[PDB]
């Protein structure tokens, strides 16, 4: 995990160094759920634009991660499913970690019956 | 002996109202006509929880047959049942449990979006058949086993203004949620199963291989998702209290997601997403205007659905 | 067809190991001999979750008969079964599901503490009968329906060093917990069902009236407690990871308490209480020295048990 | 509920007025669980001695509340079941509310199968 390899100081730093530099981007750390059964890539750090919606951010995730369109996913932000039509800026203001980053988790959606 | 049996079951139910929760409405539950889309592991456990709650009318919709590995996981079938049609066998099994049950089984195939239509008329009849069943029942439980299979039922239920309780299983987790229904007086609609991603459901089975994904699950998820789905229904059927989202039976969560590895359960809520390939107003308008003529196009061309719902508009937007 | 059926079920299990959790030990689960004390709502759902997990040897212990209101809530019985002995009927029902099951039913009465002994020798035979069954099995599920009925089984299981999974239901809640077992090398023992209060179990049935308490429950608690009890067992049977209280299947909570009104689940833990009327070392020492001669006295004189465990010492202490 | 009829100030006050006066007692507020099916009495306020164990405190509850010995209960302290052999003082130090009081809840134990 990102936090599992970086202390609060070093993490709270890059956050500010990212805000001071790109006051239009959002420091997001997106990684797959622990017990989820879907693809993932080393890219966990993302600097998305505030006006971009959760849905739009989801597209990047599945694209960048090379996930097929036949399989769906859902994302968690502090054990909560954010509205798909919400602005990443709005989400960042309500769930940002004290370290400056917005931690997001994604997992495959349930489909069996 | 049927009479005494009926009284004994009825008394068990009456006692929870008379001595525990006097405000409990047992009648509304008893008279609820339930449509179960899927007679697999979830369908079997849900039906058992439902009869225990006093529900008398349950209709199973499944076109499959009892497979050899089914009995140990699907609680209404026995080894001797292998090879026989599930839907009817399920209804018959409920009556063996409680003979006064108005249980019916319909071997119907739910047209799946993303799959090639093989027999236009035959699948047009399936569509109308499904819509009619949905229309005659009160609560629709969506207990199918693919992302695609949940699309048509979701749309038709929304169109027919029926409450839908959707349950889905993962290997170690599960989801239980009630789809929102559109209301003119209120500008607050709850999301549906499709409001959480940005891709139109499509064929996820035909191309599937063991590499794509295995379908096995820990036995416990089915029993948990099923019991919670029914408890959600019974509570939701109760009159909620003036200034809260609670009833005599407790909360009425929009969405519930549980996990076995850490024995946890999260209560969540999400609003209806305007670009949802299932409940977007644009998709509803398309159906209201063209009916089957529109559905047939979405079924064979999922990408078309994205054009209609507006999912293409937001992707193209980010595309630039 | 039995062979192909066996292979199909086995493959379903093998796939969760081969493609999802390679470290999963299916064999330990398969070979676990399970003793189910109680063939009521919990006994029926637990057994179903167990067979789905591959368990082959399950023994039901219940002295009752199928009542008219039982079928809708106890998932192994049908209307036609009314009046017949439960234990044997339950074992027969599991075999109807999966014929290779080594399912047995024993119509045994568990001597209850606080109740007058009616037939010394007859109940001495019950005691030895119970201890023997406990001794031959690996996991003991305590699924009885009274506080008293959980006492003797708890003591004997501790004495025979067997893992006990205790499940109990309330109208809107449930408890699932694994009793601690005594270990010489470790000075850390988990509590048991009796470590949480300070009164010796006693007769709670004979004097009971509707005014005291009704026994009806929301259908959902039984299915949830049962699935969680089995999932706890399968995880607990796995080798835990070096520096944690986790296995390939996840956590191994000591105690789990759930509630339907707010769809919540709490994971809790408690240490063995030295003055516990069930697991106190003094009570264990008494049994080790006098065996049945000591038990017979606790059974008719619960207050004596309090004198032995030390519950009187702490009450008398506060009494002053 | 006690909190439902008294603000933090008034509650944080009696707490200190209780500590300054009886530095040997423990301000405990014990009331029955919301959906539990067992007896209860208007006495929700208790000032038990620190050396008294959880078990001993439980005896008072069931006695004072007039609960029969045939029925068992369990108590919650911040959604946790405290050890029966623990000193109320030890419990007060780990779960005391910022208002000065140790809130306890009790309910009937589950026994059906
Ligand atoms: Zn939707
Ligand atoms: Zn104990």
């Amino acid at each position: 995990t990102f936090k599992s390899e970086y202390p609060f100081e070093k993490r709270k730093a890059e956050s500010e160094r990212i805000a001071d530099r790109f006051p239009n981007r959002i420091p997001v750390i997106c990684e797959k759920a622990e017990k989820s059964d879907i693809p993932e890539i080393d890219k966990r750090k993302y600097l998305v634009p505030a006006d971009l919606t959760v849905g739009q951010f989801v597209y990047v995730i599945r694209k960048r991660i090379m996930l097929p369109p036949e399989k769906a996913i859902f994302i968690f932000v502090n054990d909560t499913l954010p509205p798909t039509a919400a602005l990443m800026s709005a989400i960042y203001q309500e769930h940002k970690d004290k370290d400056g980053f917005l931690y997001v988790t994604y997992s495959g959606e349930n489909t069996f019956g | 002996m049927l009479k005494i049996a009926d009284q004994s079951v009825d008394l068990n139910l009456k006692l929870m109202k008379w001595r525990i929760l006097p405000d409990l409405n047992l009648d509304i539950i008893k008279n609820t006509k339930v449509l179960l889309l899927g007679a697999g592991t979830l369908g079997c456990y849900v039906s058992r929880a439902l009869i225990a709650w006093g529900v008398r009318k349950i209709t199973f919709v499944d076109n499959g047959t009892v497979s050899y590995s089914n009995p140990v996981r699907q609680a209404l079938y026995n080894f001797e049942d292998c090879g026989k049609p599930k839907a009817e066998l399920a209804a018959a099994s409920l009556k063996r449990i409680f003979p006064l049950m108005d249980a019916t089984g319909v071997k119907l195939s739910i047209p799946m979006i993303g799959h090639k239509l093989v027999n236009e008329e035959a699948q047009h009849k399936d569509f109308d058949r499904l819509r009619a069943l949905i229309k005659e029942h009160d609560i629709i439980f969506l207990l199918v086993d693919s992302r695609e299979s949940r699309w048509l039922p979701s749309l038709l239920s929304n169109i027919e203004n029926k409450t839908v309780i959707n349950a889905a299983l993962g290997f170690d987790s599960y989801l239980v949620m009630r789809h929102g229904n559109r209301d003119e007086q209120s500008s607050k609609q709850l999301g549906c199963y499709f409001c959480h991603d940005v891709v139109a459901p499509t064929d996820s089975l035909t191309d599937r291989t063991l590499d794509q994904m295995c379908t096995v699950t820990r036995p416990g998820v089915a029993m948990m998702a099923s019991s919670l789905a029914v408890e959600l229904m019974t509570s939701l059927l109760q009159t909620k209290y003036s200034g809260s989202e609670t009833t005599v039976l407790g909360d009425i969560p929009h969405q519930i997601r549980g996990f076995l590895h850490n024995f946890s359960i999260l209560k969540l809520e999400t609003p209806a997403y305007e670009h949802c390939p299932a409940c977007s107003p644009k998709v509803i308008e398309a159906f209201t205007d063209l009916g089957w003529e529109f559905v047939k196009k979405a079924l064979e061309h999922p990408l078309y659905l994205e054009e209609i719902s507006g999912l293409s508009v937001i992707k193209q937007e980010v595309e630039r």
